[PDB]
C-alpha cells in the first residue's frame, strides 16, 4: 500500500507528459488542415484553367470543343465544393479544442502552485507528533517513552 | 468521446444560464461605467 | 485510392478530440472544483489526514 | 456491517453515474440522426422545387 | 489615449480588453492573501520544533 | 449523492461512541470498583489464592 | 445590486435563489450544535479511562 501524498507528484508528472502530448496532436491537426486547404486551392485553379480553355475554344465559333471543356470542368467544380464543405466543417472543431487546451494549461499551473504548500504543512504536522512521542511533555502522565523506560530501567 | 465528455460534465455541473446572464449584465454595467468616467474625466 | 486519403484526413482530428476529452476528466479528478462536495481527491484526503 | 454496506453503496453510486452518462450519449446521438434525416428531406424538397 | 481624438470605438474595445486582466489580478491577490497566514504559521511551528 | 455523504458524516461518531462504551465495561471487569462486593475479578481470585 | 437601477425582476430571482443556501446553512448549523456535546462527553470518558 502506498501513501496518499506520494500519489500527488506521480499524477502531476503524468499530467505534465499528457499535456505536451495533446499539444503535439493539435499541431499535427493544424498541419493537415492547412494541407487540405492548399489542395482545394489547387483543384479550383485547375478548374479555372479549363474554363479559360473553354472560353478560348468558343472563340472562332468552335462550339464543340467548348462543350467538351465545359463538361470537363464539372468534376473539378464538384471536388472543390466538397473540400470547401469539409474545411468549413473542421474549422470550428479545431477552434474549440484550442480553447480547451488553453483552459487546461492554465488550470495545471494553478494546481502546481499549491502542491508545495500542502506537502510542507503535512511534513510539519508529521514532525510534530514525531518528537512529541520521544520525551513526552508530561502534561499528563498517561504515556511517555524513551525518557521513562530509561528512567525506570 | 461523447460519453466521456458527458460524464465529466455530470460530475461537476456547469454554471446555470442565470449566472451567465448576471455576469454578462454586470460586466456590461462595468464597461459602461468605465467609459463614462473616462470620457467625463477628459473634460 | 481516393477514399483512403479521405479517411486519413480525419483520423488525426478524431485522435486529438479524444485525447483532449480524456485529459479533461484526468485533472478534474485531482483537486475537484468543489462545485459540489460529492467527491474530491488528493486535496481532501491530504487535508483530512 | 456498517462499513461493508457503505462501501457497497459507494461503488453502486459511481455505477449509476456511468449508466446515466451512457444514456445522455445515445440521446445526443439520436438527436443528431434526426437532424440529418430532416436535412435530407429538405434537400429532396429543394430538388422538387 | 484612444478616447482622445473622440475615437470612442477603440476606447470601448480596449476597456473591454482590460476586464480579463483585472479579473486575473483579483484572483491572484485573493490566493496570495490566503497563503500568507499559512506560511507564517508553519514558520512559527518550525521555530518551536 | 447528497444523502450518502450525509450518512457518512455520522458513521464515525457512532463507531467512536460504541468503542468507548465497550472499553468502559472492559476495564470495569478487571479490578471492580467494589462499590458492591457482588463480583470482582482478577484482583480477588489472586487475593484469595 | 440588482435592486439598484430599479431592476426588481433580477432582485426577485436572486432572492429566490438565496433560499436553498439559507436552508442548507440552517441544517448544517443544527447538526453541528448537536454533535458538539457528544464529542465533549466522549472526550471526558477517554480522560477518565
Amino acid at each position: 500500500q502506498e501513501a496518499p501524498e506520494d500519489l500527488l507528484e506521480r499524477l502531476l508528472g503524468e499530467m505534465e507528459l499528457e499535456l505536451i502530448e495533446l499539444r503535439r496532436a493539435l499541431a499535427q491537426t493544424i498541419a493537415t488542415f492547412k494541407s487540405t486547404e492548399r489542395q482545394r486551392d489547387a483543384q479550383q485553379l485547375i478548374a479555372q484553367r479549363w474554363y479559360e480553355k473553354a472560353q478560348a475554344a468558343l472563340d472562332r465559333g468552335n462550339e464543340q470543343l467548348a462543350r467538351e471543356a465545359l463538361g470537363q470542368r464539372q468534376s473539378y467544380q464538384s471536388h472543390t465544393e466538397a473540400l470547401g464543405k469539409s474545411l468549413g466543417e473542421q474549422r470550428a472543431l479545431v477552434e474549440q479544442v484550442r480553447g480547451q487546451l488553453q483552459k487546461l494549461e492554465r488550470k495545471y499551473l494553478e494546481l502546481k502552485s499549491q502542491k508545495n504548500l500542502y506537502l510542507a504543512r503535512l511534513k510539519s504536522a508529521i514532525a510534530a507528533q514525531k518528537i512529541e512521542e520521544i520525551a513526552g511533555n508530561l502534561d499528563n502522565a498517561s504515556a511517555s517513552s524513551l525518557f521513562e523506560r530509561i528512567e525506570t530501567k | 468521446i461523447l460519453e466521456l465528455e458527458a460524464e465529466r460534465e455530470l460530475l461537476n455541473p456547469p454554471p446555470s444560464p442565470l449566472d451567465k446572464k448576471f455576469e454578462q449584465w454586470e460586466e456590461q454595467q462595468a464597461v459602461e461605467a468605465t467609459l463614462a468616467a473616462m470620457k467625463a474625466r477628459r473634460s
